[PDB]
């Protein structure tokens, strides 16, 4: 096929003959062949490393949406968010109002951090407890496509469509972590969010680029 | 010396215990320094070699890099806009631009994004073909020492002489390895180029140590 | 039946099976069965691994003690030390008086960090090369339990007991090292010693933490 096989599509492309792994032979999503420096060449620590970036993958996505919105809403909607920066959104806790969803006093409306710290703590000990192990949501299944409980819609019953899926899902994936990076990047640097960044830029995107004097004068703060 | 069981270790006299069953001495610069055991895996072995072999020829050319431009501004004649190498790229961002040897007529460059985008093109190119072979050769070697073309001189020609020559490249390149660390630590901490270190150092040494700014890591 | 064996005490309690890889098979002290980026799956890795642990635990335990030592020893002693704090203990090389080990003015009284460095390189290398191939007092025997002068009091000739003080030995290190990531990110953090840090939280636990 195009994603599986060794007629698949390679990390190089062209110039990828050569450079791709005896021990990639196109069975796993998101199979480019980029192993140079040979971190995966032990099958058990191949498949650690994919499960970890897996996990890696859907955080990453669920994070970029999540920074992504409440500045969005701020700046392009009435939306009042105390601190809609993604970097700076942990401080509302120290404020006089705390957390506020959405800007209003009545929705959740934090003022401790040790609630929510613990409450976190023990709430997602018991998910990735169960997601090593199995629990309320399943008992046996893979321990990175579970489905069943988690795949309530059914779109991944069909094998070809389920690889497919697969390999949508991991190249979002890597895009969104790609991205998460690039907003750790630029929160270092210039310190201003990613939707701030991204209308300075389509404002004046050859004034308002990355090369600049006080935007490069330090490496990682 | 360098290869065999009897090569030259890591830890000299001590080195009986420290050395890993996995490093018998066969490619160059195996001295059995592997305590991490990062290496024990011939497949990852080969890739870090290659990444090794990779890393000392990129800084024996960042450590001739770094000081010509110091040495002619300081001890020669030259005048160049930013002659330390941790603010040259800064000198693209000046009115006069980033010219060459200080020539005007040199280079000139004006525009950074087409300086890093025809950068970003041409070594997508060579690092394909450094991989994959292309005009200069189809990789005919371990993609680390190809020949044929990278070799005019003929300089490889005699097994022997091209182990040497291996293990001299190795030691030299970690080496340049070692002092481009030292490069970065120094521009990091002292905020000085290489060679006004080094010519500080040569004045009062005894009173000039790394040990002033000990102070703020990094 | 406790730390070795199929059935032991795991990372992650009753969530452990199906996460503890199978190379970990609770042979070596300290095995929880906590791999899980595979980074010990190569057994030759994994007694690397398994060595720089140990050592990396020997260290922090002694660090931990010799950072905890100086500032307890100022703040509810008594005696003035030039820089009790552990982050601040080796600027005192640079001040007028130098370093006076305990802030007597008659012992130690180092003056110069080139001869404390250099000197420190010759003993520490003798002392590394020694442990990785033998010298005066052993034959390296064993990487991480030579034994023989090494162990004095005899404290290692039963083996259920040499292994439980080995289970010991691993776990006490493990805490000492988190406990020394704790003294590097309060110090980055707070700017403070470690003693200071535990007083006052113990006097205001409430609003003195690290949600500041
Ligand atoms: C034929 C040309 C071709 C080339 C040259 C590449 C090259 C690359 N692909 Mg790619 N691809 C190519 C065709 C194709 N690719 C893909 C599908 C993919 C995927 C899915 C992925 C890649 C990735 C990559 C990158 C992996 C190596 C890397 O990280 O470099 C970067 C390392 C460098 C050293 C670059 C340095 C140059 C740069 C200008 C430096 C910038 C200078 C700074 C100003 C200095 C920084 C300052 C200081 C502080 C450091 C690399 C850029 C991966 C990636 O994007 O990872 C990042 C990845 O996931 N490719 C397809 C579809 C089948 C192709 C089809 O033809
Ligand atoms: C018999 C004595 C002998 C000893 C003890 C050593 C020891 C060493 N050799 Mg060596 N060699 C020796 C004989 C020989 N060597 C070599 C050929 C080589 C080579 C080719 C190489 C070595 C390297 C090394 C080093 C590898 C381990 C290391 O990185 O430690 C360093 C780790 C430490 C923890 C020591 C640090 C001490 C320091 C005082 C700490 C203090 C830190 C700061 C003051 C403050 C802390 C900073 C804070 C703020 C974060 C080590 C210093 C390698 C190397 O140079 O890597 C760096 C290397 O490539 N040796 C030959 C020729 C065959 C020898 C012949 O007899
Ligand atoms: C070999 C890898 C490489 C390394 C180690 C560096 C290192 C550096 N570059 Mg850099 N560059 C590198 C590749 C490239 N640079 C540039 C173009 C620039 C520019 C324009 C600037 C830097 C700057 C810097 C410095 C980041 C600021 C700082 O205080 O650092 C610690 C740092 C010394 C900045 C600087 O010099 O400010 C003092 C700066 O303005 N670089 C290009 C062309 C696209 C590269 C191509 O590969
Ligand atoms: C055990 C390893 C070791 C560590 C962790 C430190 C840590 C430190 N020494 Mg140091 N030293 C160490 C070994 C030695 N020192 C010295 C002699 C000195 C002097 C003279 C001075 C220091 C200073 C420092 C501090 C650097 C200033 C700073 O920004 O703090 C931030 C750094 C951290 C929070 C630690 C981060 C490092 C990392 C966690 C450890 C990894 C490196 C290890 C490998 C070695 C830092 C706390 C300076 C100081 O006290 O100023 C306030 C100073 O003047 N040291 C000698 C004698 C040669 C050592 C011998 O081994
Ligand atoms: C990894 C997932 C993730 C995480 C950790 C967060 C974390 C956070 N979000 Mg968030 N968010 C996410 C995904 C995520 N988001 C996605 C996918 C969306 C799109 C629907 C949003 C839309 C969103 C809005 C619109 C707002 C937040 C806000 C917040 C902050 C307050 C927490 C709160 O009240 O939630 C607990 C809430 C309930 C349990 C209900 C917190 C930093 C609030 C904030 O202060 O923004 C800075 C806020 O107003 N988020
Ligand atoms: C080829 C190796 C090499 C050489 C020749 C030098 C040479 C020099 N370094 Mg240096 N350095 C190196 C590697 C090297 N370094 C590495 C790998 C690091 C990273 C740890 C550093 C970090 C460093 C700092 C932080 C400073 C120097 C400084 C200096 C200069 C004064 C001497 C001194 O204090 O030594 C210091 C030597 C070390 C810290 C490590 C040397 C290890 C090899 C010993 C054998 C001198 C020109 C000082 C300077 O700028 O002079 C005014 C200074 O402040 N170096
Ligand atoms: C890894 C182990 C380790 C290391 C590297 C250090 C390192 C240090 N200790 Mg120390 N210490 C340690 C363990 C350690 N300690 C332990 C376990 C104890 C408890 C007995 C102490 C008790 C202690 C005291 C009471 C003092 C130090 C001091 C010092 C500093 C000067 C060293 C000196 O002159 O003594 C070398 C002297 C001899 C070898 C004799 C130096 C930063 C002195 C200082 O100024 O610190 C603030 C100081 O007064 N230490
Ligand atoms: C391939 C390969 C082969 C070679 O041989 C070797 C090799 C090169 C090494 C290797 C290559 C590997 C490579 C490239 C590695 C790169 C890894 C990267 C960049 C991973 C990135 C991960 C990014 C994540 C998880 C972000 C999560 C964010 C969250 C949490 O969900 C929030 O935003 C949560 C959040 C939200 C939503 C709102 C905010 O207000 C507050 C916070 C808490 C921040
Ligand atoms: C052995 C071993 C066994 C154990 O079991 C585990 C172990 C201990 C981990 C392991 C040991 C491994 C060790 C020691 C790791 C060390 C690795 C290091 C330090 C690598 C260093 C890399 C250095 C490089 C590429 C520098 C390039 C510089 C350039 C680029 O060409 C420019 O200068 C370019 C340039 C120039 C020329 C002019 C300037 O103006 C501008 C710029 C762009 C900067
Ligand atoms: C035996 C033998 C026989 C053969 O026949 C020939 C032979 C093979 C040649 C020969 C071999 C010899 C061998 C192996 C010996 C080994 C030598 C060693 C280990 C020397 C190490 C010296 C260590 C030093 C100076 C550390 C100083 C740190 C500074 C000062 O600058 C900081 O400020 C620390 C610092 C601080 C505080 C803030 C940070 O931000 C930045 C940094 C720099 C990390
Ligand atoms: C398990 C596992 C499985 C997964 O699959 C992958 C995985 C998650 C990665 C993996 C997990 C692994 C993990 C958690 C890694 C964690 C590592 C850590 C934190 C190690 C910490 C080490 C800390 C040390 C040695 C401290 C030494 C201190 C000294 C020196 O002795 C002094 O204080 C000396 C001193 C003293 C005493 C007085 C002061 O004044 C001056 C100074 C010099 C500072």
């Amino acid at each position: 096929v195009e994603w599986y096989g060794p007629g698949r599509e390679l990390w190089l492309g062209p110039y990828s003959s050569g450079a791709v792994p005896s021990y990639l032979t196109g069975e796993f999503p998101g199979d480019y062949g980029w192993d140079t420096a040979g971190l995966s060449a032990d099958p058990e620590s191949f498949r650690r490393y994919r499960e970890i970036e897996l996990i890696h993958a859907r955080w990453a996505m669920m994070g970029t949406v999540g920074c992504l919105t409440p500045e969005a809403l701020e700046r392009y909607t009435g939306a009042t968010f105390g601190e809609s920066v993604w970097f700076k959104a942990g401080a509302q806790i120290f404020s006089d109002d705390g957390l506020n969803y959405l800007g209003k006093p009545e929705l959740i409306h934090a003022q401790s951090i040790l609630a929510i710290v613990w409450t976190q703590v023990l709430i997602m000990g018991f998910a990735e407890g169960y997601r090593v192990n199995g629990g309320p949501a399943g008992e046996g299944l893979d321990r990175l496509y579970p489905g069943e409980a988690f795949d309530p819609l059914g779109l991944a019953d069909d094998p070809e469509t389920f690889a497919e899926l697969k390999i949508k899902e991991i190249k979002n994936g890597r895009l969104a972590m790609f991205a998460m990076f690039g907003f750790f990047v630029q929160a270092i640097q210039t310190g201003k969010g990613p939707v701030e960044c991204w209308a300075e830029h389509v404002a004046d995107p050859f004034g308002s680029n990355g090369f600049n004097v006080d935007q490069m004068s330090k490496f990682l703060f | 010396e360098w290869y065999g069981p009897n090569r030259a270790k890591w830890l000299g006299p001590y080195s009986e215990g420290a050395v890993p069953s996995y490093l018998t001495g066969e490619f160059a610069g195996d001295y059995g320094w592997d305590t991490a055991g990062l290496s024990a895996d011939p497949q990852t072995f080969a890739s870090f070699r290659e990444a090794e072999l990779m890393h000392a020829r990129w800084a024996m050319m960042g450590v001739v890099g770094c000081l010509t431009p110091e040495a002619l501004s300081k001890y020669g004649g030259v005048e160049f806009g930013e002659a330390v190498w941790f603010k040259a790229g800064a000198q693209i961002f000046s009115e006069g631009g980033l010219d060459y040897l200080g020539n005007p007529t040199l280079v000139h460059a004006q525009s950074i994004l087409a300086i890093v985008w025809i950068q970003a093109v041409l070594m997508g190119l060579c690092e394909g073909y450094r991989v994959a072979g292309g005009p200069l050769g189809e990789d005919p070697g371990d993609a680390m020492y190809p020949g044929g073309s990278f070799d005019p001189m003929g300089m490889a020609d005699d097994p022997d002489t091209f182990a040497e020559l291996k293990i001299k490249e190795i030691k030299n390149g970690r080496l340049a390895m070692f002092a481009m660390t030292g490069f970065f630590v120094q521009a990091i901490q002292t905020g000085k180029g290489p060679v006004e270190c080094w010519a500080e150092h040569i004045a009062n040494p005894f009173t000039n140590n790394g040990f002033v700014y000990a102070t703020k890591f990094f | 039946v406790e730390f070795y064996g199929p059935d032991r005490a795991l990372w992650l309690g009753p969530y452990s099976e199906g996460a503890v890889p199978s190379y970990l098979t609770g042979e070596f002290p300290g095995d929880y069965g906590w791999d899980s980026a595979g980074l010990s799956a190569d057994p030759e890795t994994f007694a690397a691994n398994r060595e720089l642990e140990l050592i990396h635990a020997r260290w922090a335990m002694l660090g931990t003690v010799g950072c905890l030592t100086p500032e307890a020893l100022e703040k509810y002693g008594g005696v003035e030390f030039g820089e009790a704090v552990w982050f601040k203990a080796g600027s005192q090389i640079f001040a007028e008086g130098g370093l006076d080990y305990l802030g007597n003015p008659s012992l130690v009284h180092a003056q110069s960090i080139l001869a404390i460095c250099w000197t420190q390189v010759v003993l520490m290398g003798l002392a590394e090369g020694y442990r990785c191939s033998g010298g005066p007092l052993g034959e390296a025997t064993d990487p991480l339990y030579p034994g023989e002068a090494f162990d004095p009091m005899g404290m290692a000739d039963d083996p259920e007991t040499f292994a439980e003080l080995k289970t010991k030995e691993i776990k006490n290190g493990r805490l000492a090292m988190f406990a020394m990531f704790g003294f590097f990110v309060q110090s980055l953090q707070t700017g403070k010693g470690p003693v200071e840090c535990w007083a006052e939280h113990i006097a205001d636990p409430v609003a003195n933490n690290g949600f500041v």
